[PDB]
């Protein structure tokens, strides 16, 4: 009746510390940008892009 | 400009005494004053035709 | 008399490293099997049965879809469309 | 004096580390690497509002041989990019660390060559996409096959001697047409040049006999049908990273030149002409995907399978019309992803295990490398065109572009989902399952590096197959720039 357990194992391993950890911030930086609807009218990364004007 | 036309000719010079050294199987540095030597050898070769293209631009302004 | 130098002391080569243990029992019949078959245009000959497929996949199959290809060139206008309208243009 | 201090500090450093440390791989890491944090910042200031070019630079220029040039007379070597031209440079820089990478643990001998002769031709094939003269695009588009034919002959597996050759030998070929039809644009319009081109007119029989020229030297790049002699045979004897680039960037190659060389002063000689490029792609895709069923070996699979999706590419590409070019794009971009990582997969992990490329003794690969028979589904799968992978996006767009020029051109090229589905599930399902063989002992799992090469190579494929607009950004000028539908 007994279904025979197998060594313990931790939650937490580096793939899903990695994974999860990097998936997650860039939800977070996502939502961090289009909170500046209002606060600035423009993203904030988009303040970092500097190219040439056509003319 | 003229100095750019040095530096790369005298680069010339040191990629043509880093080789022969190669050849020889010498290490990369074995006579270090020779890099000297070959780098102001062909920085003049690089000055001679420097100075054969002015020239010769001049000649063609000249015919107007 | 002529013989390269007594100051030269030439020794073997070793490609270097370490001796991996073999992983595989190689098959002499797979592996003569295999060595015959990539190399099989070295003894490749023209046959009925090779000029028959190179009759058809070289020259007819070509020549069938360059029929098919250079004749219903603009003919076909899909983009829109109605009832009773053209649906070709020759 | 600022400019060749630094090149003056980094040689010297290069020294010191080949002084110290025995391998450049280090090093040749580290600078391989930092071009990505070069380009991407050439990415962050690439204004996309213009058609135009902005990152030019002339080199080899009368006045300054030895750099740069600011004169009102121009017979140097132009470069620059936009869009179309940034994307695949996107596509190179973010690989060639990992083909770098890719023989990490292998080399054993001469490994300085080695890696200096993988990062030569990757730094070549990055500067082929800079190019803006018809030579100085030709004159990279060959400076590539001295170091392959040599990255081929040393260092080959086996029988390298004859792939090295044909290496040599077709591109060649097919490239010395190529340079006839590039001097008779030259010697007719006096300028080497991708700027003016399309203000060029020329008589349709002129037009018509330089198309051939340029026709006939791509089909050997991209190899269509009377050529791809001799593409299985040279992947199956490259080694690990010479297949990599090879099949991920030498073959995408052409599909950027009939775009940057044909299509845009050839206008008038392709409508006449392009039913003998849908001929030549549909009897490849037919005939190519065909003879993928009997094949012995397992490198030369993957090879006529590169050939098979690009020979869709480019009937998306001479559709003139306005999704088969973005389509053609994005499979040149996802290609790139998802074979390279199956060259990882036959030549690049199992070769090193066991060191024998036969099919027939490979099956039950579950029983002992569960989180390996991942891979070669997922990845196969990605291959075959399920949708969510950035290779369906392509194939779908390129087949519906080649179904608006001709549609019973594209009815009947619409098969190759099907005849891409035969051959990968037919080695997927022999790999996969089956009791585990007898020729085989039990090796290890698929290593650190072989799952980090593997899953940047499969997000890079799921990203584009989520969104395929993450890309549109570049390319929507070049989606127009190509069209002569008047
Ligand atoms: C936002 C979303 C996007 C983010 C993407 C995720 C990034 C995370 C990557 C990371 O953190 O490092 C891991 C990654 C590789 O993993 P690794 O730890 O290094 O491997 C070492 C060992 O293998 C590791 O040790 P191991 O060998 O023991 O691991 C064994 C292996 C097992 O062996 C296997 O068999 C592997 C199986 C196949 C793996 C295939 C990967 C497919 C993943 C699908 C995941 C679906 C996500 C969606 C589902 C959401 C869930 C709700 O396990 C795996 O590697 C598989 C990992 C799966 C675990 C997932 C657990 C957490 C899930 C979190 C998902 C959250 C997503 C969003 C949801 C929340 C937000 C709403 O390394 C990298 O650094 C990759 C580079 C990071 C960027 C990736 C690409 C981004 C840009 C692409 C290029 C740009 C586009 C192309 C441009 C071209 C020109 C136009
Ligand atoms: C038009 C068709 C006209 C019909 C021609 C068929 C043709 C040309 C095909 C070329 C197609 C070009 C492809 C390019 C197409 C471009 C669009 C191929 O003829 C083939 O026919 C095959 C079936 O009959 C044979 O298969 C095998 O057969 C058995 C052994 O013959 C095997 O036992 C069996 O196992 C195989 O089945 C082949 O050996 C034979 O070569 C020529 O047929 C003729 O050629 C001549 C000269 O040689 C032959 O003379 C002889 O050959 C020696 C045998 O060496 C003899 O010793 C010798 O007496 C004499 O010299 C003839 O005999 C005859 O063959
Ligand atoms: C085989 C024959 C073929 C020809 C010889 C091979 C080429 C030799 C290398 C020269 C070409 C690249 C290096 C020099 C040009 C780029 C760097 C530079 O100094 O210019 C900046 C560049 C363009 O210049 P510009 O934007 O006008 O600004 C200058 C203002 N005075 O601004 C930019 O936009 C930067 C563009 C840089 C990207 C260049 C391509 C990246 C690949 C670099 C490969 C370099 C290989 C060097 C190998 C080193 C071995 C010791
Ligand atoms: C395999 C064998 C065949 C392979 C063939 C590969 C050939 C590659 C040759 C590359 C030489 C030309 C390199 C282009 C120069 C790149 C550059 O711009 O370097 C900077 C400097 C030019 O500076 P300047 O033009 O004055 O403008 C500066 C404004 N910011 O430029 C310089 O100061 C010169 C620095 C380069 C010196 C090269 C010396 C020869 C190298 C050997
Ligand atoms: C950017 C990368 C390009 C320049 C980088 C050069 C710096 C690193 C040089 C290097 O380390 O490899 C040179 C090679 C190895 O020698 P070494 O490393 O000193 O000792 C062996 C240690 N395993 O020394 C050699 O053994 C080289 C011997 C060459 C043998 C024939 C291979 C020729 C390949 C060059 C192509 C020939 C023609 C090129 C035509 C133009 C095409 C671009
Ligand atoms: C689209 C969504 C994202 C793409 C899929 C994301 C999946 C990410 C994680 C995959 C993990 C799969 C896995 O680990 O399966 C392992 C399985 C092991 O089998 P096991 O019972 O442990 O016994 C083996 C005997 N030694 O190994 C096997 O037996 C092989 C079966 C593989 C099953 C993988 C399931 C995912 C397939 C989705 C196809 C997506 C195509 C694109």
């Amino acid at each position: 009746h007994g279904p025979e357990l197998t060594p313990a194992v931790p939650f937490f391993q580096p793939y899903v510390l990695k994974w999860a950890g990097v998936s997650l911030g860039l939800v977070a930086f996502y939502q961090f940008n289009s909170s500046y609807e209002a606060k600035n009218g423009h993203t904030w990364v988009e303040t970092f892009f500097h190219p040439k004007s056509r003319e | 400009a003229l100095f750019t036309s040095l530096v790369g000719a005298s680069g010339l010079g040191f990629a043509t005494k880093f080789l022969s050294n190669k050849i020889r199987l010498k290490p990369a540095g074995y006579y270090p004053l020779g890099y000297v030597f070959s780098g102001v050898a062909w920085a003049g070769l690089g000055l001679v035709l420097h100075n054969v293209h002015q020239h010769s631009l001049e000649v063609l302004e000249k015919k107007k | 008399e002529l013989k390269p130098s007594s100051a030269i002391q030439r020794g073997p080569l070793n490609k270097g490293g370490w001796d991996a243990p073999h992983a595989l029992h190689n098959d002499g019949a797979i592996d003569r099997y295999a060595h015959w078959r990539t190399f099989y245009q070295e003894r490749f000959k023209y046959t009925r049965a090779t000029g028959k497929s190179t009759l058809i996949f070289l020259v007819a199959f070509p020549a069938l879809i360059g029929y098919v290809a250079y004749q219903s060139e603009g003919l076909f206008e899909f983009a829109g469309k109605r009832r009773g309208e053209s649906v070709t243009t020759r | 004096m600022f400019l060749t201090s630094i090149l003056l500090s980094s040689l010297y450093l290069f020294n010191r580390i080949l002084a110290w440390q025995g391998n450049v791989k280090h090093f040749y890491l580290f600078a391989s690497n930092l071009l990505l944090l070069f380009i991407v910042v050439l990415y962050i200031n690439f204004n996309t509002f213009s058609n135009s070019f902005q990152f030019n630079f002339e080199l080899f220029n009368s006045l300054n041989p030895f750099g740069l040039s600011n004169s009102d007379i121009s017979n140097g070597l132009l470069f620059g990019i936009d869009g179309l031209s940034l994307t695949f440079i996107l596509l190179t820089v973010l690989l060639i660390p990992l083909t770098l990478l890719g023989n990490w643990y292998n080399i054993n001998f001469n490994s300085n060559l080695y890696y200096t002769l993988v990062l030569a031709i990757g730094l070549v094939i990055l500067l082929n996409f800079w190019a803006l003269d018809y030579i100085s695009f030709y004159i990279l588009f060959e400076a590539t096959l001295p170091l392959l034919f040599i990255l081929i002959h040393i260092y080959g597996s086996s029988d390298s001697e004859r792939a090295s050759f044909y290496v040599l030998m077709f591109t060649l070929s097919g490239s010395l047409f190529m340079l006839l039809s590039i001097v008779v644009i030259s010697i007719v319009l006096n300028t080497t040049n991708f700027i003016n081109h399309n203000l060029f007119v020329l008589s349709l029989d002129l037009q018509t006999i330089i198309w051939l020229g340029l026709f006939i030297a791509i089909m050997v790049k991209t190899p269509l049908f009377p050529i791809h002699v001799w593409l299985p045979v040279v992947h199956s004897e490259s080694p690990l990273a010479g297949s990599m680039i090879l099949a991920g960037l030498i073959l995408k190659l052409a599909l950027y030149a009939i775009l940057r060389l044909l299509l845009p002063l050839l206008c008038e000689a392709q409508i006449l002409y392009t039913p003998m490029i849908y001929i030549i792609s549909l009897l490849t895709i037919i005939l190519t995907s065909l003879a993928t069923l009997r094949q012995i070996d397992l490198k030369v699979i993957i090879a006529y399978s590169s050939i098979s999706h690009m020979g869709i590419a480019i009937l998306g590409v001479c559709s003139n019309t306005s999704l088969g070019i973005y389509g053609s794009i994005v499979l040149g971009v996802a290609h790139g992803f998802v074979s390279p990582a199956l060259f990882l997969i036959v030549g690049g992990i199992l070769y090193d295990r066991y060191h024998i490329r036969i099919v027939n003794y490979y099956k039950g690969l579950t029983t002992y490398m569960p989180q390996l028979a991942t891979y070669i589904i997922i990845l196969s799968f990605a291959n075959i065109g399920t949708p969510l992978t950035g290779n369906f996006t392509g194939e779908f767009l390129s087949l519906q572009g080649g179904f608006i020029r001709n549609p019973i051109i594209g009815g009947i090229s619409c098969i190759s989902v099907l005849l891409a589905a035969i051959y990968q599930l037919k080695l997927t399902n022999k790999l996969t399952g089956g009791i585990s063989s007898i020729y085989m002992h039990r090796t290890n799992d698929v290593t650190i590096r072989e799952k980090f090469i593997m899953n940047i190579l499969i997000i890079s494929t799921l990203i584009i197959g989520i969104c395929p607009q993450i890309m549109y950004n570049l390319l929507y000028w070049t989606v127009n720039n190509y069209i002569y539908i008047i």
